[PDB]
């Protein structure tokens, strides 16, 4: 499983791979490792699926609920804030989670990483899961604020690839989402043998 | 352990500096986080620990601080009672369901006469706090694997009249001992001072 | 510890040994493991001493507020019953064999086991403790049934000195008691009148031939008893 | 002592386009005898129009076939009589199975049915609920034997040829019995015989198919 | 105190469940006298293989609901799926809270024609065919059953089942260790459950490869 | 794996398997697990298949020797005390439960031989993990001085008691028979579990796998 | 475990007077991958050709130790060994470290170039043989090979055939298999030419 | 497993049961655990089967050579000392408890115990295997020195019956072998013409009263074997 | 695995690059340990491992390929012998009593025709070897806790016909995304590089 997400002049990319390996054995090649939270926060699927899944489906239900008693979207700060506290008072129940929720608020573009001990640090680039030490120098490498839209979906497909190229526990379809001030749109979705094709030809 | 804070107080400020080392084992997640949390206008610990239960314990008694000011129409508290309270905490901590806090605490902070009638500790204050809730007040105090090389370093060099820019040259040596020393890659060491005028983020030294 | 119980035509005998060993060293000699529970029915104990005297205290003042609830006896059934749940609900904390025996007017004398996994089991008779094993194939040969009063005495006697003479765990006095429609009737006898030990034995008088003298002969002529001989 | 146990056996669906066909092997064993060739608890209906297939503990896909059961009768009975969808069951049945994620059932699942369009779709899930939809899936101990075999003749992929045209449900039934047929020549505890339910939209159809008895 | 192996086959007009009337602890035959099989309701019956306090426990909290249910409401006596089903579920509650009922039974009923036979485990396993055994009886006893099944479909008679049930017994006590050669077999029929008394199968020790001098390791 | 050994009027009737299980999975339908000792001995084996093949045709070349060096047939006595000093030698780790069939000039000899190296000789015998439902069956069916067909059915039925009961035997019935002056092998004496359902037969043109680089070399 | 630590998977297939034997491509280290481009095929002489897999260290030093074999066999034994002794020989020299055992697991395929008989044989680590007469496969993805063989095969078929059903095999085994893939490289072997294909697959 | 042995006046009587058990399944049930190893001198074995056969066969082997090489016949102390030996250095990897018992003409009958441990005791009655623990009482109560040859071996035979009886791990065959200075004789008799078990005995015909009929008084009138009653 | 080892092979040389580091538990002995080991002429080994089992197998191998030339009278001998020497030594370790040598390998040579009659291999080698005795040719290769870091990138930026001052720039890449990305701190990578000129100690890139 890889999974990045970086902050750039024009808003937010998050990238994912579709492979679950139950050990030595390929589960399945079709997991959605992006989990749309709503149609303005997106959340990231690594280590365990359920748990991941369960907790940003309530994470997802207390941000309706919010806005349903407010009258007013959540914040990624205080979405963020609820995801680590949930994880935090299961910190010794023995949860495997580590995700990052990336939205556009009333301040900006902001993304942040929650792992499943509670953490839950806010910073401009996130590669989480097996594959992110292959994410992270292909993704270290040719990342800069000032990136165009298309630029940056490029620099996530590519570090994507190259984890899913090199890491066992990643591989499926490379899909590649941008989350800008009017929400979110999946940018793309590509096989990752046609992305070894398109990128080493011949 | 991993991240180390080193603290040290002279006559006019106390000086903090924390690596802002954030890692997933052997990954260098970030480089820079701030692991300093300002708690009052004179007040701030210095917290070296993972994330989660650093960042829930400084919240915490950020959060209680200002309850207590509000239910005190702005009487801000002054250092020793913080620092007790702090210590209060982890000592309940350790020996609760939910277990012990990691996270290893240098509070700094100014104490000035709250009225005409006060008549406390006007100076700077330093606190050395352990994970199990020992508390000890020091000239100055270090945390993390560096800890011991800036404190024999300090026992070479700490004056207890040293001036705002040689107590900056006293850290940068300090945080240049730590990235000497230390097989932890801590680059970056956020240092903060506080002083009678309160919380200053010092770039200088890093 | 040895107990046994066992139930002749008018009501029950129950003989037990008298030692409490904390491995091997002798704590008590002169226990008592007989232990009553209403005035016609008793109970013998094995395994942890504490949790038996405990089990037993529980189970006689249950019984004894029955008697005055219904105004009547109690069948050794209901104590039974009493010690079948008690050492059911606790198998897992506590390490106690129960022979429960006794007259009641009604089913006459009765005699049951509650073994350590917290059955309860119906029998003419019952054996515990360590030396119980060595007691079986003793009432497959010896036992018939359908003794008199004395001679159910005298045979629980001798099974319990046959008991002990062959566990470590065992020994010291023999006490047996015989309820029935009678006034029950207690008995100690001490380990120097005991009706049988090895020591008494006839056929192990003779030592067995270890130290040969040093011959010239393979012919085997007895244990060398002199530094001259 | 070990409240698990784990009862062999083997369950495949594949979704087609207005159809679902779910098999299921008959055969419950326990440490190393065969307590019966002729056990139908891995299958269960919950719906006239969705089912539910779990492999490995026997008792607690019991347990979890009427905790299923009771809750889609209390959904009917709080939505008028109104029979809860597939996506819903298998919604509930991820929700149901996280819940008891500190003693988890030792149950593999798959929830099959109709859509709202009437398209068969499957589910699969993990033992503490991690539901992941697909139009196929094995579960069980042949699952390796036979799940490449349908990625192979269904994805077709690593063909230079045409995709032949989309399956019905002779072809597919005649497809699952030749996975089954293979899988018990291979897989120790599999096979006796398969129960295969075809579901579609009139009515649902169940068949029977023999296999080795060793 | 432990049960051995029970056995039991459906035949052509009821059910006949065996067991030995045995009680060991641990390696010692302790009770030889045990009547192991138990009559529930008026219509079936159990035997279980391996601990008897928990199987005396669970017997008593099936037969008192069985007649509480049908003496405090003017209702029908459960019937033997019923009772199973009943039993089942307690065992698997006794599972679910880490007290389990360690043993593993055989049930048979029948009522106005219906037969049932069915075995369940001490963790909530169960199950249903024409031949049920449990313990040694599972890997011994089962595999005769099911071949004398098989030799004819259309049904056995109450003698056949009960020649094959006495061939199994026979092997039981040849080959398993905490067994006696002393059994009880209970007969559920359209009347009711009756159970025999207690009896003894003949055996063959006499082989002409048995003897001293052939079996020698000089 | 199930093997049975049982003496009869006039020499001995070995019977085994055909399944061997890769760990849980079937490797091999058919293979062969009654093995050659000597022209009057044979050995079926259960358990490792490398110790019991490796122990086998150890004692089978040694034997051979032997009767080069003595030009005496090979005693079956002579057979078991090589085999048990083998296996006792090891203290089991050379995991092979062995069934030992053979005639002499003394009649007929069935023995096993426990991986630890002890040896029962018996009129009949069972091993491997179907031993116990094959055991079942020869104490129900087992009589003194059977014939030659009864002794082969007894086997064969011994034989598939392990074969349905237990799920590492299958597939084929091997059924070995040994006199004094005939030792026959019967390989598919019984097959109760035929080939039912054949395959579908999907065809692969030549050509659907694409290849990146070729290279022909004739000889 | 020490066999999965490389990954790596083999498989040998009968064909009518031929076989075909095919390899993965992927060597790494239990999760990562060191190179793409490592086939584990070995041919001995133009009637044998064996893989080896297991650990990649193990599988180098028995493949040197079978080429010292095979060699010293044909300087003794003027003539090339045959597919029957040289499998006896693998499962000699792998029982003789019994106790110590080699990490590989050899998959061997061998024709008679007079007869046309095909032998295959696929040992454990310690040398427990097995010679059936349709396909053998070793590996991590051994059982989806095995059901692929099983699902595909038949009797009566032509190189090219057999070829493409162990391509097929072969691919979708490593499809399921995180340790195995990136290609693939077969081996038909036929009573008069030898040939050598090397197949596309997903570079994941 | 039980074995004996018991010394008469002419010679000793080893007496055995046939049963080789793995766990709770019979492997063999007619197994020969009385191992020649002279004309004259037979040892019972328990414990692992293979170290005690291998025992066996290696001490016979040396006792084999030492005839020839002395031209005379062995005492029953040289084997009892073989074995000791040979039990002594492997105490520690070997689980065997061997009984040495045989005829000599120098020493007449001659019985060893040689235990787990590796000592060596020279005894009138030696006892070894899982069902000796259940003889001890049995040979305390039941046996008298100086019995006839027949009586020994009915004695022998009683006393094997009785021990397999209510050992889970002995049964089956018992196997007894006359050792004097005439010619050794040995017996096999089957279970089912034993001289005790359970099975046959009248004390152990009545079941336990555990399957009570549902009544309306505490009166306890046997099991209930009857659905209609 | 703490310290990095970074090689990659081109038209016209071998780079390759080792950490200094050289560590006790946390504390940082030196930075500056020179891990590349040249064994001939235009033949080297960058050894990732503690200091002892490294130094000894360098010196082995080094020792016993002076004693092969000297009993074959100056007879340089080929990447590919002495890759299947060293290999076979590592693989012998592994199943001997003094235990297996905790050191992973990157073997980068220069081959070079020994003599007129020579028709071997020209262009430069590399090897990869694993501890336990793996070979491996390989364009590029890594050891430590950053090569799967360097390995993407290489996968990214790698050319078969890079020049000698843009596969330094590459090197200096990839040393700064391990610095970058890995907690043990590696400051000094020690690049060394094989033409056919021989080896050449690199001081630009560290
Ligand atoms: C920000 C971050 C960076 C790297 C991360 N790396 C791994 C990871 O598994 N790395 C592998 C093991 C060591 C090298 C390869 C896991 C992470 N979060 C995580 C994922 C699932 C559950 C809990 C936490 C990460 C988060």
């Amino acid at each position: 499983t890889t999974t990045l997400a970086f902050r750039f002049n024009g808003g937010i990319i998050v990238a994912v791979d579709s492979r679950a390996s139950t050990g030595q054995y390929i589960a399945s090649q079709t997991v959605m490792k992006v989990l749309e939270i709503n149609d303005y926060l997106l959340g990231t699927l690594a280590g365990g699926a359920a748990d991941c899944q369960y907790w940003e489906r309530v994470l997802g239900m207390e941000c309706r609920l919010w806005e349903l008693r407010n009258g007013s979207r959540i914040t990624v700060a205080a979405a963020s804030k609820i995801l680590a506290n949930i994880t935090y008072a299961y910190r010794n129940h023995g949860l495997s989670m580590g995700t990052m929720v990336a939205g556009w608020d009333q301040f900006g573009p902001s993304l942040y990483y929650v792992d499943d001990k509670g953490s839950r640090v806010k910073q401009d680039l996130f590669s989480v899961g097996s594959g992110s030490i292959y994410a992270y120098g292909v993704l270290d490498t040719g990342y800069r604020k000032d990136l165009s839209v298309e630029d940056a979906c490029d620099l996530a497909r590519r570090s994507i690839f190259h984890a899913t190229y090199r890491d066992g526990a990643s591989g499926g379809i490379v899909t590649v989402y941008h989350v800008h001030e009017k929400g979110w749109t999946k940018i793309s979705r590509d096989d990752q043998t046609k992305l070894y094709h398109r990128y080493f030809p011949s | 352990m991993a991240e180390t804070a080193i603290a040290f107080r002279c006559k006019d400020y106390v000086m903090v500096a924390a690596a802002g080392l954030n890692a997933f084992y052997y990954i260098k997640i970030t480089d820079a986080e701030d692991k300093i949390t300002q708690l009052d206008t004179h007040q701030l610990v210095a917290c070296t620990g993972e994330n989660g239960p650093r960042v829930n314990f400084t919240e915490y008694i950020k959060c209680n601080l200002a309850l207590n000011r509000m239910r005190q129409h702005g009487r801000h508290s002054s250092c020793e009672s913080t620092a007790n309270f702090m210590r209060n905490c982890l000592a309940s901590a350790i020996r609760s369901r939910e277990g012990a806090y990691q996270v290893n605490c240098l509070f700094a902070g100014y104490d000035t006469p709250v009225s005409e009638d006060d008549d406390g500790v006007v100076g700077p204050q330093l606190f050395y706090m352990d994970y199990l809730g020992t508390l000890q007040a020091v000239p100055y105090g270090c945390h993390g694997y560096g800890a011991c090389f800036v404190t024999a370093l300090l026992d070479r060099l700490w004056r207890p009249d040293l001036s705002q820019q040689e107590g900056l040259e006293l850290m940068q040596k300090c945080c240049d001992e730590v990235k000497r020393r230390v097989i932890i890659s801590n680059s970056y060491f956020f240092v903060k001072a506080v002083t009678k005028n309160g919380v200053e983020v010092i770039t200088a030294v890093h | 510890t040895t107990i046994l119980a066992v139930s002749y035509n008018g009501g029950v005998v129950l003989a037990a040994d008298s030692r409490t060993s904390s491995g091997t060293y002798v704590v008590n000699r002169a226990s008592n493991k007989l232990t009553k529970l209403t005035k016609k029915i008793y109970c013998c104990r094995s395994g942890s001493a504490a949790d038996t005297q405990a089990l037993a205290e529980r189970v006689s003042n249950y019984l004894g507020s029955y008697q005055t609830d219904i105004g009547a006896g109690v069948n050794v059934a209901t104590a039974a019953n009493l010690f079948q749940k008690m050492c059911y609900m606790n198998r897992w904390n506590i390490s106690a064999g129960i022979i429960v025996a006794g007259y009641d007017p009604i089913n006459g004398g009765s005699v049951y086991s509650i073994p350590s996994g917290g059955s309860c089991v119906k029998l003419d008779y019952a054996l515990g403790g360590s030396g119980s094993i060595f007691l079986y194939s003793f009432f497959d040969a010896n036992y018939k049934p359908g003794m008199s009063k004395s001679e159910c005495v005298a045979f629980c006697q001798r099974a319990v000195a046959h008991a002990y003479s062959r566990d470590g765990s065992s020994g010291g006095l023999i006490r047996t008691i015989t309820l029935d429609a009678d006034e029950p009737e207690d008995q100690t006898i001490p380990w120097n009148r005991s009706p049988y030990c090895m020591e008494k034995d006839p056929k192990y008088v003779t030592q067995a031939t270890q130290n040969q003298p040093f011959s010239s002969s393979a012919k085997i002529t007895g244990n060398r008893m002199s530094s001259t001989g | 002592w070990s409240p698990y146990q784990d009862n062999g056996g083997t369950t495949a669906a594949i979704a087609g386009k207005d159809f679902v066909i779910l098999a299921g092997d008959t055969r419950l064993n326990g440490d190393f005898c065969l307590h019966s060739r002729h056990d139908q608890s891995k299958i269960f209906q919950l719906t006239p129009y969705t089912y539910m297939a779990s492999n490995g503990m026997q008792a607690d896909r019991l347990q979890l076939q009427q905790m299923l059961k009771y809750r889609v009768k209390w959904y009917k009975y709080n939505n008028g009589g109104k029979v809860p969808s597939t996506k819903a069951i298998a919604q509930l049945m991820s929700t149901m199975l996280y819940h008891r994620r500190f003693f988890p059932y030792y149950t593999f699942n798959m929830v099959v049915g109709l859509d709202e369009e009437g398209h068969g779709v499957c589910y699969s899930y993990d033992a503490v609920g991690s539901t992941e939809p697909f139009l196929y899936g094995t579960r069980g101990s042949a699952a390796s034997f036979v799940e490449p075999l349908l990625d192979c003749l269904i994805n077709r992929q690593h063909m230079t040829s045409q995709a032949p045209p989309e399956m019905t449900k002779e072809e597919t039934l005649a497809m699952l019995k030749n996975a089954f047929t293979g899988a018990a020549e291979r897989d120790i505890y599999t096979g006796d015989s398969v129960s295969f339910f075809i579901i579609t939209k009139d009515g649902v159809q169940q068949e029977s198919f023999e296999l080795r008895k060793d | 105190a432990s049960g051995g192996s029970v056995i039991a086959i459906k035949y052509k007009g009821g059910v006949l469940m065996a067991a030995d009337t045995l009680l060991s602890y641990g390696s010692l035959a302790k009770w030889p006298n045990i009547p192991r099989i138990r009559l529930l309701g008026s219509h079936s019956a159990v035997c279980a293989t391996g601990s008897y306090a928990d199987f005396q426990m669970m017997a008593k909290q099936v037969e008192d609901n069985i007649e509480r249910q049908k003496m405090y409401h003017n209702v029908d006596e459960l019937s033997p799926s019923e009772v199973f089903s009943y039993l089942h579920r307690s065992i698997y509650q006794k599972r679910c809270d880490f007290d389990p009922c360690l043993c593993q039974m055989v049930f048979i009923g029948v009522r106005d024609g219906e037969t049932f036979l069915a075995g369940v485990d001490d963790v909530g396993t169960r199950w249903e065919d024409d031949c049920i055994a449990t313990g040694y009886g599972a890997y011994i006893a089962l595999p005769l059953l099911r071949q004398a099944l098989e030799k004819n479909p259309d049904g056995l008679s109450r003698g056949e089942a009960m020649r094959i049930l006495t061939d199994c017994l026979r092997v039981l006590f040849y080959r398993e260790c905490r067994a006696i050669n002393k059994f009880q077999v209970a007969d559920a029929a359209s009347d009711g459950v009756r159970i025999s008394e207690p009896f003894d199968v003949e055996t063959h020790w006499e082989y002409e490869g048995y003897c001293f001098e052939k079996t020698a390791i000089i | 794996t199930t093997i049975v050994g049982v003496v009869y009027r006039d020499g001995v009737v070995l019977g085994a398997d055909t399944r061997a299980t890769e760990g849980s999975i079937v490797a091999d339908k058919r293979c062969r697990k009654i093995h050659y000792m000597a022209p009057n001995i044979m050995c079926c084996g259960a358990g490792t298949s490398a110790d019991t093949e490796a122990v086998t045709n150890m004692v089978s070349s040694h034997l051979a020797l032997h009767r080069l060096e003595t030009g005496k047939q090979s005693r079956v006595l002579e057979a078991l005390t090589l085999l048990k000093r083998h296996l006792y030698r090891y203290q089991g780790h050379v995991s092979a439960a062995l069934v030992l069939g053979g005639v002499d000039v003394e009649g007929p000899f069935l023995a096993t031989i426990a991986p630890h190296g002890s040896t029962d000789r018996l009129p009949f015998v069972t091993m491997g993990s179907g031993s116990i439902a094959a055991m079942a069956q020869l104490e129900a069916a087992y009589k003194d001085n059977m014939t030659c067909e009864e002794a082969k059915e007894l086997v064969a039925s011994a034989i598939r008691k392990g074969i349905f009961n237990d799920p590492y035997s299958g597939t084929q019935v091997d059924v070995c028979v040994i006199t004094k002056d005939k030792t026959e092998l019967t390989i598919g004496y019984d097959k109760p579990n035929e080939r039912m359902y054949p395959r579908q037969e999907v065809l692969l043109p030549p050509g659907t796998t694409p290849v990146l680089k070729e290279e022909i070399r004739q000889l | 475990s020490i066999m999965a630590y490389s990954g790596g998977s083999v498989m040998a297939m009968a064909g009518k007077e031929c076989f075909v034997i095919i390899s993965d491509n992927r060597l790494g280290e239990q999760l990562k991958t060191i190179s793409t481009e490592v086939p584990k095929l070995h041919v001995v002489n133009d009637s044998i050709v064996y893989g080896l897999t297991g650990l990649r260290t193990d599988q180098q030093t028995f493949a040197n130790k079978v080429q010292f074999r095979t060699e010293m066999y044909k300087l003794r034994e003027e003539r090339d060994i045959t597919g029957k002794a040289f499998a006896a020989m693998i499962t000699s020299m792998l029982y003789e470290a019994r106790f110590g055992p080699w990490f590989v697991e050899p998959v061997i395929g061998s024709i008679d170039k007079s007869t046309g008989e095909v032998y295959l044989c696929a040992t454990d680590l310690i040398g427990a043989p097995c010679e059936p007469e349709d396909y053998v496969c070793a590996g991590t993805a051994a059982e989806s090979l095995h059901g692929m063989c099983e699902a595909l095969w038949r009797p009566g078929m032509s190189p090219e055939e057999l070829f493409e059903i162990a391509a097929q095999a072969m691919l979708s085994a490593c499809d399921r298999d995180s340790l195995s893939g990136y290609g693939a490289v077969a081996m038909i072997v036929t009573k008069d030419k030898v040939t050598t294909r090397l197949i596309k697959g997903r570079k994941d």
